RNA sequence: AUCUCUCUCUAUGCUCUCUCUC
């Protein structure tokens, strides 16, 4: 759509209407639907960032670190354990191989997929080791929205983890497919399990 | 793979007495084994793990032993077990270890079998265990029954 | 995996006849629904794509990205 | 030294009176030593008082309130409760507050 | 059972180890109720917070 | 107009009972010890505990006819406390935001005009 | 008249000593 003439060579699809709408590489930013009510600027959407490698100060606020795109901070999860500290590149190969992988499977734009499961995974009810001496009780602490979001994303990676430790699968399918399982369907993913076990402990205790 | 539940059903009931193998320490308490039902991941919420305040974990718990637990909290959906170690009762205690030892014997028969011929082990169990269950309640008591 | 590094006449077309239906066909993939296990399932793979059979969408190595024809 | 003018308390024109025994530790105590916080609350919480109000029958009653005279003697009147210590400086003040 | 709240004012932070904050939360069903809740994490004023808890309440943590 | 009964919250400083009356009191309505919801035995005193009692008597009772109540409250006393321990006020709570009608709040304390020598021994309980 | 309300074990330890000039 409108092929814009150079000197230089420039592909297709960017003289076509990615000049005119912004959205991803080469994916949907728009939907926009979370199933809790508002829970915006905590988990970030809206911005149609291109690629989620962004360069920026997310720590020298208190809650300044919403304002990162949600993929950026999934890739950033990912980037964990020794052998992948550092190396932001990977991870973003592997947040948009998991990406196409969610496309691939059960259809829908997978940005939205990502955001139910991150809205469907992470716990209303946690527990802190209050004390009550230094002693094994633990009173039911409700959480707050962004940390409960944080929480969430790295028990996501974490499952991810869990399920590359020596095995076949790359860990961007099996990421995909864990998250898929967070989202609806199954719930026999190990980061849901872990956080219904977690509010389930909450519960029996206050 | 070998897997499979010791009784007849696929998911626990509640107030169920149980004998768990500890794996690993975390936060909750130890994602354990139970060795009464299946091979089910559950946990023993830091309240419920002993009578009275024993400060040490690892003399009266201990990784990799087993120990006499009740199963609270169970989910008739995907697999979540909320366990209890402190609401067994005195005695009861005899019981349950009875109950683990004849469970623990029972696995050991269904095992040779499969050795000597593979073939499925959900079907094996079927036609070897499950119906005698149905009739009475446990199959070692069946087996005693037989033995008599 | 118990071997299962042969591309077996039978494996062959148990991968044709398993390949559809099925959205997603990766080497991993192979592996969890058991026939080929390891480096020759991707052998397998790049002789399926020669014309048709299972279109790419992947434009990278090392892990493959692959839907069958609708 | 004593660091009272009033020795202990109270016990002048008097001597050897009457015991009261504890709150939490139930001792053994003079009524004087005593510590009187005397307290004065609604029998239920500040911002339990709305709902009990739009769920009653009797509308517009107001509330009870329970008036308990503690006796909470010199050794348990502190773990982070009553009364604290004070400099030896200011201690002469017998005020309320 | 789902119930949602906001906050509105943070009745300061309480707890041995600290960190976690006593929140007055107000319910977008009903603004009738102002209630104090233990809230774990970073949390400011005008955020919808989640409860599985319906009704039980606690001010300071020991 | 409404149906009224005797709540009787006794909320001592170890477990809460919520042992609904008649009106002369003779006949009991429903109790559910406040100890028995929860069987961990820190979490009696516990409010959250109360709360769960107290909204289990409502359920037996808002649900069976009786839909007014009087309040007595009573955390033992004579020798013992005579001071409200916790559980009675989350206890009215749970009454209160369940559904059901009040009739009137009331403090049933035994308090004594000096009593038998309690419990402790002079020197007292030691922490 | 506005408090609100927290929590337990923990035993002992032997190796010196110092002034000036007005
Ligand atoms: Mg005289
Ligand atoms: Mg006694
Ligand atoms: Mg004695
Ligand atoms: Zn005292």
């Amino acid at each position: 759509f409108v092929p814009v003439e150079l000197a230089t060579t420039i592909p297709v699809e960017i003289q076509q209407a990615q000049q005119e709408i912004k959205l991803f590489n080469k994916w949907s930013f728009e939907d926009v639907e979370v199933k809790d009510a508002s829970l915006v600027d905590y988990i970030q959407i809206s911005k149609p960032i291109y690629v989620a490698h962004t360069a920026g100060r997310y720590a020298n606020k208190r809650f300044r670190k919403a304002q990162c795109p949600i993929v950026e901070r999934l890739t950033n999860s990912l980037m964990m354990n020794g052998r992948n500290n550092g190396k932001k590149l990977k991870a973003v190969r592997i947040v948009k191989h998991t990406l196409e992988i969610i496309n691939v499977l059960t259809d829908q734009n997978p940005l939205q997929v990502v955001v139910d499961a991150i809205i469907n995974s992470g716990p209303r009810e946690d527990t802190t080791r209050v004390g009550g001496g230094g002693a094994a009780r633990r009173q039911a602490v409700d959480v707050s929205p962004l940390r409960r979001v944080n929480q969430s994303i790295a028990l996501l990676t974490i499952g991810a983890r869990e399920a590359a430790f020596r095995n076949i699968k790359t860990i961007a399918e099996t990421l995909a497919e864990e998250l898929i399982n967070a989202a609806k369907g199954s719930s026999t993913s190990y980061a849901i399990k872990k956080k219904d076990e977690l509010e389930r402990v909450a519960k029996s205790n206050r | 793979t070998s897997h499979c539940r010791f009784y007849e059903n696929k998911y626990p009931e509640i107030d169920d007495i149980v004998m768990v193998n500890v794996q690993q320490i975390a936060e909750m308490g130890a994602y354990v084994k139970l060795l009464e039902y299946d091979n089910i991941e559950g946990m023993i919420l830091l309240s419920e793990l002993s009578r009275r305040r024993i400060r040490s974990i690892q003399k009266l718990i201990r990784v990799g032993k087993n120990d006499v637990a009740v199963v609270l909290r169970v989910d008739k959906e995907k697999g979540y077990i909320d366990l209890s170690k402190r609401r067994v009762s005195s005695e009861d205690i005899i019981k349950c270890e009875e109950k683990y030892q004849k469970s623990k014997t029972v696995h050991s028969i269904l095992r040779y079998c499969a050795e000597k011929f593979q073939i499925p082990l959900e079907e094996l169990y079927k036609t070897i265990a499950w119906p005698l269950s149905r009739k009475f309640g446990h199959a070692y008591e069946a087996f005693k029954l037989s033995i008599i | 995996a118990k071997h299962a590094v042969v591309l077996d006449q039978d494996k062959f077309d148990r991968i044709m006849k398993e390949a559809p239906t099925y959205r997603y066909v990766s080497v991993s993939v192979l592996v969890d629904r058991f026939k080929l296990g390891g480096s020759l399932a991707r052998v397998a793979l790049r002789h399926l794509e020669n014309e048709g059979i299972i279109k790419p969408v992947s434009k990278h190595s090392k892990q493959a990205i692959y839907t069958r024809a609708t | 030294p004593k660091k009272r003018a009033s020795n202990g308390r109270n016990k002048k024109g008097r001597g050897h009176v009457k015991p009261v025994r504890c709150v939490n530790c139930s001792r053994s105590v003079p009524k004087d030593k005593a510590i009187k916080r005397m307290a004065i609350r609604n029998i239920v919480e500040a911002a339990a008082i709305r709902d009990l109000s739009e769920a009653s029958v009797y509308a517009e009653y107001a509330l009870p309130k329970t008036y308990n005279k503690l006796h909470y003697c010199i050794s348990c009147a502190i773990h982070a409760r009553i009364v604290r210590v004070r400099s030896r400086t200011d201690r002469r003040i017998r005020a309320p507050p | 059972p789902v119930t949602l709240a906001k906050v509105i004012k943070v009745l300061g932070r309480t707890g041995s180890r600290g960190g976690v904050t006593q929140v007055r939360v107000e319910f977008l069903e009903d603004t009738t109720r102002t209630i104090v809740r233990n809230v774990k994490g970073p949390v400011r004023e005008g955020d919808i917070l989640v409860l599985m808890e319906s009704e039980r309440e606690a001010r300071r943590l020991r | 107009s409404q149906v009224f009964g005797v709540a009787r919250i006794f909320a001592s400083f170890n477990d809460t009972f919520v042992h609904v009356t008649d009106l002369s009191g003779r006949e009991t309505i429903a109790r559910v010890t406040g100890g028995m919801k929860v069987k961990a035995d820190r979490d009696e005193s516990s409010p959250y505990a109360a709360m769960l009692a107290a909204q289990d008597v409502a359920a037996k009772c808002k649900e069976v006819g009786i839909t007014a109540v009087h309040i007595k409250i009573r955390a033992t006393g004579g020798t013992r406390s005579k001071t409200p321990g916790p559980g009675g006020q989350a206890a009215l709570r749970a009454l209160a935001r369940s559904g059901l009608r009040i009739g009137r709040i009331e403090d049933v304390t035994p308090v004594p005009s000096d009593s038998t020598r309690k419990k402790g021994g002079r020197r007292g309980r030691r922490l």
